[PDB]
């Protein structure tokens, strides 16, 4: 059995980890200190692919959490389980980074990535062999859209055969979010498309439609947990492009709704070039957008050649 | 509904090769005629743009 | 309830729709009025992500402030507008529209219809561009100092005119290289050929234009060279990798040989990859895509320094400057698709980061402008102002007309119309005559941001500009005096002053149409 | 007001209320980073909101660290981080110059003095001091006692004194090794590696590599004398095939075989590498150390232990360069012709186990280009602080070595420059004298800092400074435990001329700037949501 | 006039919930006072009189020692400058193993002192550099009072009188018991070579009974039951695997792939024959005991019982690593037999059970190996925690020892001398460093005062008893914790002693601690997150 490292980037990354760190620790026994208060062997069968034990029997998960400002990892320290996680796995910078796919993927937290990428090289030692990576992050939002693509990317670059298994929560319809959420979701797809081997999107939207469906922020953090358990707890992407994913209970051809979606508030808000000049000015040429753009309506036409 | 499922290594490659030389031969026929100026409905992947510069033709997508 | 409209729609009409307009647009203006000129301060504005704006470029201000009246969103978009048509008086076109709609309050108060100050003012704005085309003069564009001098009168208004002459030598030198023909067709693309990059630190002094360009990157293995002196360069846009099919191209092992036999026919593609790339002899490879390591061993051996991950743009601009074609075959490459022309590359550490120079270019149609300063603020303003200056330029190369500055062009066109004014004996004089004094507010503001007497000033202004060779004449704004622009230097383009005039003039007939403002209505 | 009908909830500071609140923050700030400067300055104490701890007197640090909210500070803040990307030193200098010099030309604007006027006289005085420091810099041959002077001069500042007395010797010695004659110095070939196990004074230069981390095979050696070092880049574990593939038998057999087949790929480069360590060390004589970018599975580094091979996977991508630089092999991607050439040699390999991280020490290279600083200390904190301090110093050697002359320290240049500047005043046209004297009365604020952070009186130090630099021409500085003026190049108290430069241009910019700025606005979104 | 405003500057720019101290009063002084609580939290666990504390964390288990550092470690300690003074406790835990609590006292009594001289009127830059002179000349003195050495480690009676001293302050009532314990243990694993490892000394707690009944066990004890019917092995062959005990399959997706009746009929047959072909090639071997560090197959052992070979199967891979530094063993990655160098042997392999709890015993005869394991009885897991942190303490005492042989007298003795004769090197010093230094000596003065206090005496008295005693010449006299009244008598003569090392490393760490904590001038805290 190969091991799995799991990096999460962002507010919604960094949430949605800890809780996956918490189920499937209680679906094995190790308590907060980290301890095997377990009786059954089937804790400790599979438990080499997620937990790297050091002496004393303490099982350290083998995770890294970043987000460009360190408020969100102190309240992960500070939650449920946060102190499984070793206390250098924790990379962090000082610039909160807005909301702005050019700040997050350019010098604007840059040097960061080589911060992260000294704690995945210390995380990779470790595993005996490295199956791959799973990033959880946010297609769209604060630092996990810039942040979170640029490290799909220099991960790509660093380890350039193993399985990056991507966690997404791509933007709800409804919802807006964020005024510059169109482009950082076109341009953060335009980099999973290429840069990932299988991608889970988690409609936020959905999810708190099944929460509400259940009931008849934290319930959604803990409605996509144990879906990322039914995932990772055990014939898929047939084509190596078609590999986004909606779960449930799917490589179901409803992503090209979302991707529709997606690439007409992208032209909608690029015909009149609203929120350009702040990509431009820190980083982007304006011919990146015309790119993403073009990959998008390639994706939602690989996807329509279905039906 | 069509798979490729090899169980010789040897024919890998060629069907690889195959993949692009298909779409290439397409643009060789339809460049052979004199055709300088290409109106896609549809998509035009890199190594196709590639064969428009090369030719001197005007491809839009 | 048995309404006949959703409830939030509100419909306002009328006077108080027309003054509400009215007051918006010249807000907008009133907002940046005092950004005008050479005497001008900086605003500091604060962005939504924690960001800073220290400018005086009227689009900017515009372009970060938010506004909900349609009026304003109006006005800013016709400033948009004008910085993307011609890159230059993102502000002086805001104050003329604030002025004339200012000035059709007036006849709208007094019962006159708004068609009828419409078609006053399209009249007016014909011959405005009568006696622009009238009083331009051409220009020498093969003159560098003639140019110099151009970009001086449009810089000089900014924060580099501290360093007047070396952004002026910058930006001329960058339009001159991205100035390119092809099949008959000249083509300035200074917004995809001529690139800025902002590295904080060191001094503006040593701000430079390259005979090439330049990209943030490394050598993909240390054992590559880091200097060439006359890399012959190969652009792909395929990856270097050994990559899936596009089919399900699932395999079936059953044989022992098989597996092992299947990791050496990829070792192989890719060994046969780097061979037809060798095959060309090249010093450089660069790539939008990644490359594998056993396609760097091979690369090394045969003693070629590799590029991995480049951006499309960043590898269309190496293209154009060291004379390259991009490839994505490089079973499909050729000689005339590698590229000679680039005289030296160097990657050398700047701060603590590796930056890749494909510099000393012969014929180069595409350059890096290396910007170098105290902070990226400090040089996202010089970026700006760049930017206006490489429009100037461009402006200039594309049409040689030139009108004086100073705003004795403005004068001259407020003088002309009155003279043309006598003639008309309708009711549209007097709208015209408006617009005609409502041009006077550019020297106006001028003589307002230097800190002179405007009313004293003005007078002796429209007074010269009643003598005969005197169009010429307008003002410092730097001593608050009269000048004539012939011995002062100050000129406009021709366009740049069209453009202006135009947009001014077509939104105040845009917001002097609107009536009846209706809203809340859903999508 | 204007933007205020447009946006009923925006935020605005127009003319005089843009230039108090630049001014009082930059005063702020100075007020908080005055104590940063010298040796004599004072520690600050940095807590997260997690709890973690910080012992920094470096004013980047300390800029980045406080708790601020204000635009001013954030565009000094900026300033301070390109000067610091740049020459590695200046930031406390920079921020307290910049709020002199805001501090010094607010003292003419209230009295109605136009701030445009003040920038002409700012410019004006500092092209007059880029010229008097071009004149006073002393281009001398950089030899070891020199650099030791300048590693002096910046790391009694940034660390404590017996401290700083041993960071000299191991800076200015790693700057020495990895630097080669008319070639820029990489100061990535200058490893970083801290160690928290012994006291902050066993910080030392390790003419060699540490990696922070060792063999993962127990029964592999854990010390090598004559050591042949394999620098690679190759995968060494299992490898699945890009197309997918899969494995079909019929039989427990056929599995069995399908087992050991699949293997056969990376058993071949393990059997590569030992024929070569079998090719090289006929005998047990000399020690055989492979150190892999990438993974090494448990097989393989069976078969490597057995054959007495010590590997190391997952090194890091500097790390190849830095090991052919220090052993002198080559860095390979693949084992297709590997040979006895491609080997570097190591006088000494062993390991060191330091609670549960693992050390491995590369060392007795023959020439080695490239070097270690293994930082030790009792704390996260400490060690953090001593990586800040040589950062600083490396920095200082390197621009010192770069531009071969120095600038003499104590705030002797601003003294000299201040009185040039005086004298040149006469010289400019108009009332720009006053932003010229403005800019002298800023740079006379490094003397002054110094002399009130080593408890002395700054006007009446100043005073004796200025004469004994007006009577005899000598460039004479604060002695900080006597108040004396004192000759900084005879002391050996250097600055370093590019740092000095730098400050100049991007104080007199930014000042310039925000004196120009005359309405502050939020009137954006304000949240991009 | 109703409300002081911020003043203007870094006030006003200050963020929400952050706060800025600045200056002796709102710093320096605020950071003793803290430090200071933390070492009166700490006092009164020092030495053996020292009491035990009984620390609920926040994840409500329960602590109950008197050891300093674990104390601090289950604290939630939030002032900074507390958290420097913990921080090199722990380092000193980590170096030495032994003197936390020394750190505490010194660094608090230091940390006072200090305060005391700002008070009288000296700068912090005069207290570190007195500070820091007076650590030099303590460094200095220490090898001279240095009184006895070990000189011989591979003994089990002067190794037991050595270590009596450091398992005394914990465990005071049984301290004779655990030095033998913990000395059979140190030097069975001793080698002859001067290495020794910590990390070899293994510590089993098993409920029932009690201390008197902890023994040691050269060998390995594990919590598990067997995986077959074979229980007990006299001649323990044992061969190691990191794999599991099962049929290798691919790393790539496997699938059977029958395409005739007979090879439906005949896979299973062939599968069971092939791995009762893997097992008795691993019985032929000569193998009796096998160890996987993987699962194991029904059918595997179903083989292994036919072929009389006991199974046992170690989850935890550092368990497999130090059986097999036990046994002398190689783990093997693959099912095959094991060469004659690759299995490992044992004079016993057997299924016990300790009170409820069943094990799994490899016993070696021999009075040596690589590996010993004690095995702490004890009515109560926080008792057998305790004495596992006692045994920890005798174990770095041993491993100091074998470091450093030299050792100084104990029970304050060489406190006092350190006071002594830094006191007189102070009174030669002149200028202002001469307070701090004298400050310095007086700290000493705590070591003995917290034994006195603790021991339940007048430590003025006992202190003044010392000083006499130490000013007519006996340097090795020290106080008695076993007399009413107060008493001193010869620390050597009575085989309390410390560790060269451990001194050396405490006042080292102590003194940087306390000059850090000085050296702070300004604390600017963020907004505490939560
Ligand atoms: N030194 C000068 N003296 C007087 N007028 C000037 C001077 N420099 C520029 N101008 C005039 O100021 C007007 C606007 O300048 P600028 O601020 O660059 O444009 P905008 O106001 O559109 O930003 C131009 O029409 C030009 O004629
Ligand atoms: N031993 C010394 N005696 C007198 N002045 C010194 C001494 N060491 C440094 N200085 C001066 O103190 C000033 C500030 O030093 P430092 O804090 O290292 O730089 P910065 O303030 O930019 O961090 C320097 O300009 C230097 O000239
Ligand atoms: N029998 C004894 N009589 C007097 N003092 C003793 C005796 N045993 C130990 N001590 C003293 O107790 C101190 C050890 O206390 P302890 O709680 O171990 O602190 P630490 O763990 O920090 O060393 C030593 O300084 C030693 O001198
Ligand atoms: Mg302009
Ligand atoms: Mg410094
Ligand atoms: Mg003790």
């Amino acid at each position: 059995m190969r091991e799995i490292v799991h990096i999460q980037a962002g507010q919604c990354g960094n949430q949605i980890g800890a809780k996956f760190w918490e189920v499937i620790s209680d679906e094995h026994g190790i308590d907060p200190t980290g301890s095997y208060h377990g009786d059954s062997d089937l804790q400790l069968e599979r438990i080499n692919v997620y937990y790297n034990e050091a002496a004393g029997n303490k099982y350290v998960p083998r995770a890294i959490l970043v987000d460009l400002e360190p408020g969100t990892m102190d309240s992960v320290r500070s939650g449920p389980f946060g102190q499984i996680f070793r206390p250098d796995n924790f990379v962090f910078g000082q610039s909160g980074a807005g909301n702005n796919w050019a700040k997050g993927h350019y010098t604007e937290g840059a040097e960061l990535v080589d911060s992260v990428l000294d704690v995945v090289r210390k995380e990779s030692e470790s595993c005996d062999c490295l199956q791959g990576f799973q990033l959880t992050h946010s297609l769209g939002g604060g630092t996990g859209s810039g942040m979170g693509t640029l490290l799909i990317s220099k991960i790509r670059e660093e380890y350039p055969d193993r399985i990056m298994n991507t966690f997404s929560v791509v933007p709800s319809p409804k919802v807006s979010d964020t005024v510059v959420e169109p482009y950082n979701a076109t341009l953060s797809v335009h980099q999973l498309v290429e840069n990932t081997d299988e991608t889970y999107s988690i409609d936020n939207e959905a999810l708190y439609d099944i929460c509400f469906r259940t009931l008849k922020y934290g319930d959604l953090n803990h409605l996509v947990s144990a879906t990322m358990s039914g995932v990772t707890t055990c014939n898929m992407v047939p084509f190596p492009r078609l590999h986004f994913f909606m779960p449930g209970f799917g490589n179901s051809t409803a992503i090209q709704e979302l991707f529709k979606r997606i690439s007409e508030q992208f032209t909608a808000m690029f015909r009149r070039k609203a929120f350009l000049h702040w990509y431009t000015g820190e980083g982007m040429d304006e011919m990146e957008f015309t790119e993403a753009e073009s990959n998008m309506n390639d994706l939602v036409s690989e996807y329509q050649q279905y039906q | 509904g069509v798979q490729v499922v090899i169980t010789d290594p040897e024919k890998l490659d060629q069907i690889r090769q195959r993949e692009s030389d298909i779409t290439k031969e397409r643009i060789q026929k339809i460049l052979a005629t004199g055709a300088n100026v290409i109106l896609t409905t549809g998509g035009i992947d890199d190594m196709c743009l590639k064969y428009f510069v090369e030719a001197g033709a005007m491809a839009v997508r | 309830p048995v309404l006949v409209l959703s409830q939030n729609t509100k419909r306002e009409s009328g006077r108080k729709v027309q003054s509400g307009n009215i007051n918006a647009a010249k807000t907008i203006a009133d907002i940046i009025r005092t950004c005008l000129g050479p005497k001008s301060m900086m605003k500091m504005l604060l962005d939504p992500m924690g960001g800073i704006v220290m400018t005086n470029d009227g689009n900017a201000i515009l372009r970060e402030i938010q506004v909900q009246h349609p009026a304003a969103k109006s006005m800013i978009e016709i400033s948009r507008t004008q910085d993307e048509e011609v890159g230059d008086g993102t502000t002086s076109v805001i104050i003329l529209a604030g002025e004339m709609l200012s000035v059709a309050e007036h006849f709208l108060e007094q019962q006159m219809h708004p068609t009828v100050v419409i078609s006053a003012y399209r009249k007016a704005l014909d011959d405005m561009i009568s006696t622009l085309k009238k009083i331009s003069i051409p220009v020498d564009i093969s003159d560098s100092d003639m140019m110099l001098n151009i970009i001086n009168s449009s810089i000089t208004t900014k924060a580099i005119s501290r360093w007047s002459s070396l952004a002026c030598n910058i930006a001329l030198d960058a339009v001159k290289m991205v100035q390119f023909e092809e099949n008959g067709r000249k083509e300035i693309d200074i917004k995809k050929y001529a690139r800025v990059e902002k590295i904080p630190g060191g001094i503006i002094e040593d701000s430079c234009v390259l005979r090439g360009v330049m990209i943030n990157k490394d050598v993909t293995h240390p054992r590559m060279r880091r200097y060439i002196k006359n890399p012959r360069i190969v652009l792909l846009d395929s990856s270097l990798e050994y990559k899936k099919g596009e089919s399900q191209t699932d395999i079936e092992i059953t044989r022992e040989e098989d597996f092992t036999r299947i990791l050496q026919m990829e070792e192989e593609y890719i060994q046969q990859l780097c061979e037809d790339i060798i095959q060309l002899k090249p010093d450089v490879v660069i790539t939008e895509k990644g490359i594998s390591d056993l396609a760097q061993h091979y690369l090394m051996r045969a003693n070629i320094t590799a590029i991995r991950r480049v951006r499309k743009t960043d590898n269309n601009r190496i293209a154009r400057a060291c004379g390259a074609r991009i490839v994505s075959r490089p079973e499909e490459l050729r000689e005339d698709d590698v590229g000679t022309g680039a005289g030296l590359l160097e990657i050398k550490k700047i701060g603590d980061e590796y930056f890749t120079f494909i510099t000393d270019c012969k014929d180069p149609k595409a350059c890096t402008i290396l910007l170098r300063g105290a902070s990226k603020e400090i040089l996202s303003e010089v970026e700006r102002n760049l930017q206006d200056a490489m429009q100037v330029c461009r402006n200039v190369l594309l049409d040689p007309q030139l009108v004086p500055g100073g705003g004795a062009s403005e004068m001259a066109v407020a003088h002309a119309l009155t003279e043309k004014s006598k003639a008309m004996t309708g009711v549209e004089q007097w709208p015209y005559r408006a617009v005609a004094q409502a041009l006077e507010v550019i020297p106006r503001t001028l003589i307002q941001n230097c800190g002179a007497s405007t009313i004293r000033l003005l007078t002796s202004l429209r007074a010269k500009h009643t003598q005969e060779n005197c169009e010429t004449w307008g003002v410092n704004g730097e001593t608050g005096t009269l000048v004539d622009m012939k011995e002062l230097g100050i000129w406009e383009p021709l366009a740049v002053k069209l453009q202006t005039y135009k947009t001014a003039v077509e939104t105040a007939v845009l917001l002097l149409r609107i009536d009846d403002i209706v809203s809340g209505h859903k999508k | 007001a204007a933007v205020k009908t447009l946006n009923p909830k925006a935020e605005v500071a127009r003319a005089q209320a843009a230039l108090a609140v630049n001014i009082s923050a930059a005063r702020g700030l100075q007020d908080v980073l005055r104590t940063n400067l010298g040796p004599k300055g004072t520690m600050k104490m940095l807590v997260s909101g997690a709890g973690d701890i910080k012992l920094t007197k470096d004013g980047n640090v300390l800029l980045h660290e406080m708790q601020i909210q204000h635009p001013t500070a954030s565009l000094i803040a900026k300033v301070a981080t390109a000067q610091d990307d740049i020459t590695g030193d200046g930031t406390t200098s920079n921020v307290l110059i910049i709020g002199e010099l805001l501090k010094q030309a607010d003292l003419y604007i209230s009295e109605g003095l136009h701030p445009r006027i003040i920038t002409e006289g700012f410019e004006a005085a500092k092209e007059k001091a880029l010229q008097f420091l071009e004149e006073v810099k002393v281009s001398r041959e950089m030899d070891r006692e020199t650099l030791i002077d300048v590693a002096r001069t910046s790391l009694r500042t940034k660390v404590h004194a017996e401290l700083a007395d041993v960071l000299t010797e191991a800076v200015v010695d790693s700057i020495l090794a990895i630097k080669k004659q008319d070639e820029p110095i990489d100061l990535f070939m200058i490893e970083i590696m801290e160690m928290k196990h012994k006291s902050e004074t066993d910080t030392s230069l390790i003419r060699g590599l540490v990696l922070d981390h060792g063999a993962r095979h127990p029964d592999m050696k854990k010390r090598v004398e004559d050591a042949y070092i394999l620098t690679c880049n190759v995968s060494l574990e299992y490898e699945k095939t890009e197309v997918n593939s899969g494995f079909f038998y019929k039989s427990a057999e056929e599995r069995e075989k399908l087992v050991k087949a699949e293997r056969k790929f990376i058993e071949d480069r393990v059997k590569k590498i030992i024929e070569l360590k079998r090719k090289v060390c006929g005998d047990s004589d000399k020690g055989f150390v492979v150190i892999n970018q990438k993974g090494i599975d448990p097989f393989s580094l069976d078969a490597l232990s057995k054959e007495g091979i010590v590997a190391l996977r997952r090194a890091k991508r500097r790390n190849m360069e830095r090991l052919t630089l220090a052993c002198g092999g080559v860095a390979l991607n693949s084992f297709d012709d590997l040979s006895p050439d491609c080997l570097g040699h190591a006088g000494l390999v062993y390991e060191y186990t330091l609670g549960e991280e693992k050390f491995t020490f590369i060392e007795k290279c023959n020439n080695p280009r490239s070097v270690t600083l293994l930082i030790k200390g009792p704390n996260k904190h400490t060690l953090t602080q001593i990586k800040d301090a040589v950062r600083d110093g490396l920095r200082a050697v390197k621009n010192a070595i770069d531009d071969g002359c120095v600038v003499p320290g104590a705030g002797a240049v601003e003294v000299a420059m201040a009185e040039a500047l005086i004298k040149h005043k006469p010289s400019v046209k108009g009332r720009a004298q006053l932003g010229v004297q403005a800019f002298a009365d800023a740079l006379l604020i490094i003397p002054k800092v110094l002399a009130q952070n080593s408890g002395f009186d700054l006007q009446e130090t100043l005073v004796k400074i200025q004469a004994e630099h007006s009577e005899s021409g000598q460039l004479v500085g604060v002695d900080l435990n006597t108040g004396e003026p004192m000759v900084a190049a005879e002391v050996g108290v250097w600055d370093n001329y590019c740092v000095k430069k730098q400050l100049l241009h991007s104080c007199t910019v930014i000042a310039t700037n925000i004196l120009l700025v005359d309405e502050i606005m939020r009137a954006g979104m304000s949240s991009l949501k | 006039a109703l409300h002081v405003p911020k003043a203007p500057g870094f006030a006003q720019m200050l963020k929400e919930g952050a706060k800025h101290f600045s200056g002796l009063e709102e710093a320096v002084y605020r950071n003793i006072q803290a430090c200071k609580e933390l070492a009166q939290t700490t006092r009164t666990a020092y030495g053996p009189n020292g009491m035990n504390k009984m620390v609920i964390n926040h994840l409500e288990k329960l602590f109950v020692t008197n050891d300093a550092a674990t104390i601090l470690r289950e604290l939630e300690v939030q002032h900074p400058a507390a958290k420097m003074i913990v921080m090199a406790s722990h380092m000193q835990e980590q170096e030495v193993g032994d003197g936390t609590n020394f750190v505490l006292v010194f660094a608090g009594a230091l940390l006072e002192l200090a305060e005391e001289l700002l008070r009288i009127g000296l700068s912090v830059s005069e207290v570190i550099e007195g500070y820091e002179i007076a650590c030099r000349k303590a460094h200095e003195i220490l090898p001279n009072l240095v009184c006895c050495s070990a000189k011989n480690l591979r003994d089990i009676d002067e190794v037991s009188s050595l270590l009596r001293t450091s398992i005394m302050s914990k465990q005071y009532g049984n301290e004779v018991f655990l030095a033998k314990l913990i000395a059979q243990a140190c030097v069975s694993i001793f080698p002859d070579s001067g290495h020794f490892n910590v990390d070899n000394i293994r510590v089993c707690k098993i409920l029932g009974s009690g201390i008197s009944s902890s023994s040691v066990l050269h060998g390995m004890v594990f919590k598990k039951e067997t995986e077959g019917d074979v229980t007990s092995v006299k001649d323990a062959k044992i061969a190691v695997y990191s794999c599991p005990f099962d049929g290798m399959i691919t790393e790539t997706k496997g699938t059977v792939l029958i395409k005739t009746a007979e090879e439906l009929m005949n896979f299973s047959k062939g599968e069971e024959n092939l791995m009762d072909a893997q097992v008795k090639a691993i019985a032929d071997t000569g193998a009796n005991v096998v160890v996987t560090g993987g699962k194991v197959a029904d059918m595997a052992l179903h083989y292994a019982n036919k072929y009389n070979i006991m199974l046992v199967r170690l989850n935890s891979k550092w368990d497999l690593r130090r059986l097999c530094k036990t046994v002398g063993a190689t783990a093997l990655p693959r099912l095959t037999p094991p060469v004659l160098e690759e299995m490992g042997h044992c004079d016993s392999v057997y299924l016990s059970e300790v009170g409820d709890t069943q094990v799994v015993v490899f016993k070696h005869e021999k009075e040596d190996g690589a590996i010993s394991t004690i095995v702490l009885r004890g009515s109560t897991d926080n008792l057998m925690d305790d004495i596992e942190r006692a045994v920890d303490d005798g174990v770095n005492t041993f491993k100091v020892l074998t470091r450093d042989k030299r050792l100084v007298p104990g029970g304050g003795a060489t406190e006092i001398e350190l006071a002594k004769q830094i006191t007189s090197y102070g009174e030669t010093c002149p200028g202002l460093e001469q307070y701090a230094i004298k400050k310095f000596a007086e700290a000493f003065e705590a070591i003995p005062r917290a034994l006195a206090e603790n021991s339940g005496v007048k430590a003025n008295e006992v202190i003044s008893k010392l000083y006499a005693v130490h000013q007519e010449g006996n340097k090795n006299v020290g106080l008695d914790i076993e007399a009413e009244v107060p008493a001193v008598k010869d620390m050597l003569e009575a085989g309390i002693l410390d560790t060269y090392l451990g001194k050396y490393w405490a006042i080292k760490l102590a003194t940087n601690a306390a000059v850090t904590v000085l050296r702070v001038d300004q604390i600017i805290m963020a907004k505490p997150a939560g």
